C-alpha cells in the first residue's frame, strides 16, 4: 500500500538512531564506548530506550 | 566365604535380568552393598523408580 | 549480491580441505579430533543446503530468501574459516593449538555467538590432550 | 554413610557429558520419597506366581529356569525382595523340538503340523523386528529432509 511508503515507515524512525551511533562512536574506542553508549540510551522515549537498552544490555558483560 | 560369594553374586544377576528390573551390574552391585545395612527394600523400589522419572525430567 | 552470497562457499573451501586431509597419524594425534567436530558441522552444513533446495524444487527459493537464510551460515561459517587458516598455517601440535585456542576463545567474549562454538572446538581437541 | 550410597545411587542412573547442579535435586529426590511409606508370605511363593504367568504366556524353558534358581539359592534375601518389586519396568537354532532327526531313539508320535507351525512363527518375530528398524531409520531421517530449513539444527540460533 502506497508504494511500499507506510511499509518502510517505522524502520526509518529506528534507523535514525541506528546511523546516529555509528556516526557519534566514529574514532572513539575502549572504555569510551560503554560511555557513548550509555550516553544514548537516555532518549525520553520507549522506542529508543528499548533499543540502546538492548546495544548497553550487550556493551555490560 | 569369598569363593562363595563372588558366585551368589554371578547367580543374582540373572534373576534380576529375568525379571525384567532395570538393574544392570552397577547398579546391582549398588542395591546388594545397599540391602547389606539393613534397608528395607520395597522402600527402595519407590527412590529407583523416582530417580529415573526425575532423570528424564532433564533430558 | 551474488558477492555478498559468495563468502558461504568461500568459507566452506578452507575447512574440508582440513577435514579431507588433516587428520593423519603423521600430524600428530591432535588433527585427528579436530577433524572429528569439524566433520559434524560440514555435514550439518549439507543438511541445510538440502534442505533448501527442497524448496526451490516448489518455485519457492529466490536470492532474497536464500539471502536472509545465509547469514546463519556466514556467521558461523566464517568463523571456522578463520580458526581453520591459522591452525593450519604453523605447526600447531599439541600445546601450541591449545593455546590458539585459548587464544581464539578470548576473541570471542564479547560477540557470544562464537564463543560457545570456539569453546566447542576446543573441547574436543583437548579430549586426546 | 547410607546417605552416601544414595549420592552413588544418582550417580550411575545420571552419566555425565550444566552437570552440577543436576546431582544435588536428585539427592533430594532420592531422600524425599524414602521416607512416605516408612511414616504409613514367604519369598519364594511369590517367584512362584511369577512364574505361573510365564507359563500362561507359553515359553515353558523360562519357567524351568527361574524356579531352577531359587531352587539352588534356598540350597541376599533381602535383594531378590527388591526384583520382585522392580519387576518390568526395565529394559529385557534348536532341533530337538520339532526336528525328529536327530537325538537317539526319538519318541514316537507319528508327525507334527502343529508346533511346525509356530516354528516359522519364531523366525516371523525376527522378520518383524527387523524390517522395524529400517521403519525406523527411514523415518528419523526424513524427519531432517523435508521441513523448513533449520528447525533441527540450532545454527539459525547463531
Amino acid at each position: 500500500l502506497r508504494r511500499l511508503l507506510v511499509w518502510t515507515y517505522d524502520p526509518k524512525i529506528r534507523l535514525k538512531t541506528l546511523a546516529a551511533l555509528v556516526d557519534h562512536c566514529q574514532g572513539r574506542k575502549g572504555g569510551e564506548l560503554a560511555s557513548a553508549v550509555h550516553a544514548y540510551t537516555k532518549t525520553g522515549d520507549p522506542y529508543m530506550r528499548s533499543l540502546v537498552q538492548h546495544i548497553l544490555s550487550l556493551v555490560s558483560h | 566365604n569369598l569363593n562363595a560369594v563372588r558366585e551368589t553374586m554371578d547367580v543374582l544377576l540373572e534373576i534380576s535380568r529375568i525379571l525384567n528390573t532395570g538393574l544392570d551390574m552397577e547398579t546391582l552391585s549398588i542395591c546388594v552393598r545397599l540391602c547389606e545395612q539393613g534397608i528395607n527394600p520395597e522402600a527402595l523400589s519407590s527412590v529407583i523408580k523416582e530417580l529415573r522419572k526425575a532423570t528424564e525430567a532433564l533430558k | 549480491l551474488v558477492h555478498r552470497i559468495l563468502p558461504v562457499a568461500a568459507s566452506y573451501s578452507a575447512v574440508t580441505r582440513f577435514i579431507e586431509e588433516k587428520s593423519s597419524f603423521e600430524y600428530g594425534q591432535v588433527n585427528h579430533a579436530l577433524a572429528a567436530a569439524m566433520r559434524t558441522l560440514v555435514k550439518e552444513h549439507l543438511i541445510l543446503v538440502s534442505q533448501l533446495e527442497q524448496l526451490h524444487r516448489q518455485g519457492l527459493l529466490s536470492l532474497q530468501k536464500l539471502w536472509f537464510y545465509i547469514q546463519p551460515a556466514m556467521r558461523t561459517m566464517d568463523i571456522l574459516a578463520s580458526l581453520a587458516t591459522s591452525v593450519d598455517k604453523g605447526e600447531c601440535l599439541g600445546g601450541s593449538t591449545l593455546s590458539l585456542l585459548h587464544d581464539r576463545s578470548f576473541s570471542y567474549t564479547g560477540d557470544s555467538q562464537a564463543q560457545e562454538l570456539c569453546l566447542y572446538l576446543t573441547k574436543a581437541a583437548s579430549a586426546p590432550y | 554413610s547410607i546417605t552416601q550410597l544414595f549420592d552413588d545411587l544418582c550417580e550411575a542412573l545420571l552419566p555425565a557429558a550444566n552437570r552440577k547442579r543436576a546431582k544435588r535435586s536428585l539427592k533430594k529426590v532420592a531422600y524425599n520419597a524414602l521416607f512416605t511409606n516408612l511414616f504409613q508370605l514367604p519369598a519364594r511363593n511369590k517367584i512362584l506366581m511369577l512364574s505361573f504367568d510365564l507359563r500362561v504366556g507359553g515359553l515353558g524353558p523360562k519357567a524351568d529356569r527361574l524356579e531352577e534358581l531359587v531352587e539352588e539359592l534356598e540350597a541376599v534375601g533381602s535383594v531378590l525382595d527388591l526384583l520382585v518389586q522392580l519387576a518390568g519396568s526395565g529394559p529385557p537354532r534348536d532341533y530337538f523340538l520339532n526336528n525328529k532327526h536327530v537325538g537317539r531313539n526319538v519318541p514316537y508320535s507319528g508327525y507334527d503340523c502343529d508346533d511346525l507351525s509356530v516354528f516359522e512363527m519364531d523366525v516371523q518375530s525376527l522378520i518383524s523386528r527387523e524390517e522395524c528398524l529400517c521403519h525406523s531409520m527411514i523415518q528419523e531421517t526424513l524427519q531432517v529432509m523435508e521441513a523448513a530449513p533449520g528447525t533441527g539444527l540450532p545454527t539459525v540460533g547463531l
